[PDB]
């Protein structure tokens, strides 16, 4: 959790399950072989208040 | 605050270091210690926060 910084907010989060072409290193395949996870969820601000 | 930096470094294994800690190492105020700043902002400097 970050409070107000623009440059600290997470934009995506992804998992990998395979490499890419010929590269063996997961640190080199992870940037282009990911799968973005995450769903949003609605609440009720009147109930919260 | 504590007495030994080894005990301080063992304490900061399970503690987070998100904003980063600061040491003093010269002549601290009330004993050997680390300082962890929080995520508040300074606003009295116009073009950037």
């Amino acid at each position: 959790y970050v409070r107000l910084d623009r440059d600290r907010v997470p934009t995506m989060v992804g998992v990998t399950r395979q490499s890419r072409d010929t590269i063996t290193q997961p640190a080199l395949s992870l940037s282009t072989t990911n799968t973005t996870v995450g769903v949003p969820l609605a609440l009720d601000a009147r109930a919260i208040t | 605050y504590s007495d030994t930096y080894e005990v301080l470094d063992r304490f900061f294994w399970t503690h987070d270091s998100s904003a980063g800690v600061l040491v003093h190492y010269d002549k601290p105020t009330n004993g050997n210690h680390y300082i962890l700043g929080t995520l508040t902002q300074m606003v009295s400097a116009p073009p950037h926060i």
